[PDB]
C-alpha cells in the first residue's frame, strides 16, 4: 500500500504561494497608498475652509414666521424661538410642500463626521450653509445636527410636526411624514415620541422594521425610546455588557432600541451597498432606512425638517 | 513649474533607498566572504597527510 | 543603550522587502507582458 | 515517509493556518480601506481641501473569491 | 535520487513560508502604525467651515 | 541583555535579500524572453 | 536643496562602486584560490571534486565597472 | 443557429488581430518619432563657407 | 449579449483608427518639411512626392462607413 507517496503535494504548494504571495504584496501595496493619502489630507488639513454667509434681514422664532414674514427662498436665516434663547442660525426649506421648515439633520456628501461624543449631539456640529455660484448668502445647505439641546426646545413650544426624506444612490426617493414630533430634555434623556405617520419610506419610528417580525420587530422601535452616543449609552439593552452597546466608537448618535430600524446619523457609505467586512464593527450601522431599502444599503441623501403645526 | 520639482523628491526617495540596500547586499556579502574563508581553512588542515599506506 | 543602536539599525530590511516588491512587481508585470505577446503572436 | 511524512504535515500546518491568519488581515484592510475613505471625506466640511479619491472593491473582493476558492484540501 | 530534492526543495519551501510570514508581520506593524496616523486626522477634522 | 540577544539574530535576516534576489533573477530572465517575443511578431 | 541632495548621492556611488571593485577583486582571489586548494587535496582524499573555473566572466563585468568611473 | 457562436470566434481573431496591427503601428511611430528627432539636430547647420 | 459585446470593441477600436490615421497625416507632412528642412544644411538633398489624394480617399471611406451600432 506504499501508493502512499503524493509528489503532486509539491507541484501544488507552489500554487499556494502564488496566490498567497499576491495577495500578501498586494495588501503591502494598498498600506501604500493608503499611507500617502491620510498624509496628503493631513497637509491639506493645515488651513481650514471658509465661507461669507451674510445674514437675511428678516428673523423670527422658526422658519414659517419667517416665510409668513415674507422670506421666501430657501437659505440660511438667523432664528430665535426665546427670548432667554440667545439666537441661533439655521437653513430654511421654502420650497418643499409649503415652505416653513425648519432643517434639523441633513446628509448629501459624507462632509460631515457624525460619529461624535454626548456633549457635541447637544450643542449640534456641522456647517448649516454654504455660500454658491456668484452670491453672497448662504444658499444651499451643509452637513449638520442642529442639537439635542437645541431641537427639545424648538419642539416642546406647541404643536411640531415633522418631515423625513431620502434619496437612494439610484435617484429615487421618498417621504416620511410624522405629524407630531417630540423630544424631551437632558434630565428626561431627549426621548423621542412621534405618531400620525403617512409616506413612501414606510413607518419606521413607530412600527419598525418592516421584514422582522413579533418580539423581532417590537425591539426596532425607536418611539418614546432614548437617545444615545458611544460614549453615552442608554439603548434597550439592559444585559449589562459592555459588549452589547448599540453606540460603538465612530458610530453615529441616534434614538436606540435593540438597535434600529433606520439610522440618519449613520456613517456615510460610498456607493450604496455595505457588508460585514466593510464595517468596523460588523454592525449594520450607516445611513439606514430599512422600510425601504434593506439592512446594508447607506443613504444618498436624508434630511430631517420640521414645522408647526396648525390644524390643517 | 513646480511639476517637474515634484516627482524629483520622489525620485530621489527611491535611490536613497536603492543605495541603502546596494550597501546592503555588499555588506551581506563582505560577511559570507569572510564567512567562507574559515571554512577553507578547515579544508586545509584536511589536505596534509599524504595518501595512506 | 548599549545595545539599542546597532539593533533598530538592522530595521534594514524592510528596505528589502520593499525591494523584494519593487522586484516582484517588475516580475510579475512582466509576466502579464508576456502571455499576452505568446497568444497575440499565434493569433 | 518518516522524514517526508514528518514534513507534508509540518509544513502543511504551516500554510493552512496562515492563509487563515492572512484571511484576516484581508479583511482587516478591508475595514481600514473604507474607515478611511470615510474619515477623509469627513475633512471637506473643516479642511481648505479634499483628496478626490475612491476604494477599488471589485478588487478586495476578487482576492477573496481567491483564499475561498483555494481552501479545498491538505 | 527521488528523496534527494524531495527535502531539499522542501528548504527552498520553508524559507518561504518563513519569507511570507515575515511581510505578514512587518504589515501588521505598519497597519497599527496607520490608524495612530488616522486618529490624528480625525482630531484636525471637527471644526466647521470658518465663516 | 536577557531578552535582547536572541531577538538580535532573529532580524540577522537573509531570506529577505535571497528572496529579492530569487526575484531579480527571475525578472531579468523574463526581460530576455519577452524581447524576443516582442521580436517575435513584429516580425 | 536639488544641487544639494544629488551631489550628496554620487557623493555615495563612489565611496559605494569603489567597495565594488574592491569585492570584485576579492572575488576572483577566492574564486582562483580555491580551485588551487581544491586540487591541493587531489593528493590526500578519496576523490577530488571536477570543476571548472570560469574567468571570462569575471574579466567581462570587470570592463563594466571600469568604464563606468569614466564618467562624472 | 450553431455557426452563429462560432462565427463570434472567426470574428473575434479579427478584432485582436486588428488591435495587433494598431498597437503595433502606434509603438512603431512613437519609435519613428525619435528618429525624426534626430534629423531637427543634423540640419540647423547653415552650409559650410 | 455576445454580438452586442462585439461593437463596444469594434468602435473603440474604429475611432482609434481615425485618431492614428490622423497622426499619419500630421507626421507624413511634419516628415515632407523636416527633410526639405534639409536642403541647407547637407550636401544631398532627398527628392519626393506627397500622395494626399490617397489619405482623403481612405478618410472618404471609414466614416462613409461609420453606419449607426445598435440602439434602435
Amino acid at each position: 500500500h506504499q501508493l502512499y507517496i503524493d509528489e503532486t503535494v509539491n507541484s501544488n504548494i507552489p500554487t499556494n504561494l502564488r496566490v498567497l504571495r499576491s495577495i500578501l504584496e498586494n495588501l503591502r501595496s494598498k498600506i501604500q497608498k493608503l499611507e500617502s493619502d491620510v498624509s496628503a489630507q493631513m497637509e491639506y488639513c493645515r488651513t481650514p475652509c471658509t465661507v461669507s454667509c451674510n445674514i437675511p434681514v428678516v428673523s423670527g422664532k422658526e422658519c414659517e414666521e419667517i416665510i409668513r414674514k415674507g422670506g421666501e427662498t430657501s437659505e440660511m436665516y438667523l432664528i430665535q424661538p426665546d427670548s432667554s434663547v440667545k439666537p441661533y442660525r439655521v437653513y430654511c426649506d421654502m420650497n418643499t410642500e409649503n415652505g416653513g421648515w425648519t432643517v434639523i439633520q441633513n446628509r448629501q456628501d459624507g462632509s460631515v463626521d457624525f460619529g461624535r461624543k454626548w456633549d457635541p449631539y447637544k450643542q449640534g456640529f456641522g456647517n448649516v450653509a454654504t455660500n454658491t455660484d456668484g452670491k453672497n448668502y448662504c444658499g444651499l445647505p451643509g452637513e449638520y445636527w442642529l442639537g439635542n439641546d437645541k431641537i427639545s426646545q424648538l419642539t416642546r413650544m406647541g404643536p411640531t410636526e415633522l418631515l423625513i426624506e431620502m434619496e437612494d444612490w439610484k435617484g429615487d426617493k421618498v417621504k416620511a411624514h410624522y405629524g407630531g414630533f417630540t423630544v424631551q430634555n437632558e434630565a428626561n434623556k431627549y426621548q423621542i415620541s412621534v405618531n400620525k405617520y403617512r409616506g413612501t419610506a414606510g413607518n419606521a419610528l413607530m412600527d419598525g422594521a418592516s421584514q422582522l417580525m413579533g418580539e423581532n420587530r417590537t425591539m426596532t422601535i425607536h418611539n418614546g425610546m432614548f437617545f444615545s452616543t458611544y460614549d453615552r449609552d442608554n439603548d434597550g439593552w439592559l444585559t449589562s455588557d459592555p459588549r452589547k452597546q448599540c453606540s460603538k466608537e465612530d458610530g453615529g448618535g441616534w434614538w436606540y432600541n435593540r438597535c434600529h430600524a433606520a439610522n440618519p446619523n449613520g456613517r456615510y457609505y460610498w456607493g450604496g451597498q455595505y457588508t460585514w467586512d466593510m464595517a468596523k464593527h460588523g454592525t449594520d450601522d450607516g445611513v439606514v432606512w430599512m422600510n425601504w431599502k434593506g439592512s446594508w444599503y447607506s443613504m444618498r441623501k436624508m434630511s430631517m425638517k420640521i414645522r408647526p403645526f396648525f390644524p390643517q | 513649474m513646480l511639476e517637474e520639482i515634484m516627482k524629483y523628491e520622489a525620485s530621489i526617495l527611491t535611490h536613497d533607498s536603492s543605495i541603502r540596500y546596494l550597501q546592503e547586499i555588499y555588506n551581506s556579502n563582505n560577511q559570507k566572504i569572510v564567512n567562507l574563508k574559515e571554512k577553507v581553512a578547515q579544508l586545509e588542515a584536511q589536505c596534509q597527510e599524504p595518501c595512506k599506506d | 543603550r548599549l545595545e539599542k543602536e546597532l539593533e533598530e539599525k538592522k530595521e534594514a530590511l524592510e528596505l528589502a522587502i520593499d525591494q523584494a516588491s519593487r522586484d516582484y512587481h517588475r516580475a510579475t508585470a512582466l509576466e502579464k507582458e508576456l502571455e499576452e505577446k505568446k497568444k497575440a503572436l499565434e493569433l | 515517509i518518516e522524514v517526508l511524512k514528518r514534513k507534508v504535515i509540518e509544513k502543511v500546518q504551516h500554510i493552512q493556518l496562515l492563509q487563515k491568519n492572512v484571511r484576516a488581515q484581508l479583511v482587516d484592510m478591508k475595514r481600514l480601506e473604507v474607515d478611511i475613505d470615510i474619515k477623509i471625506r469627513s475633512c471637506r466640511g473643516s479642511c481648505s481641501r479634499a483628496l478626490a479619491r475612491e476604494v477599488d472593491l471589485k478588487d478586495y473582493e476578487d482576492q477573496q473569491k481567491q483564499l475561498e476558492q483555494v481552501i479545498a484540501k491538505d
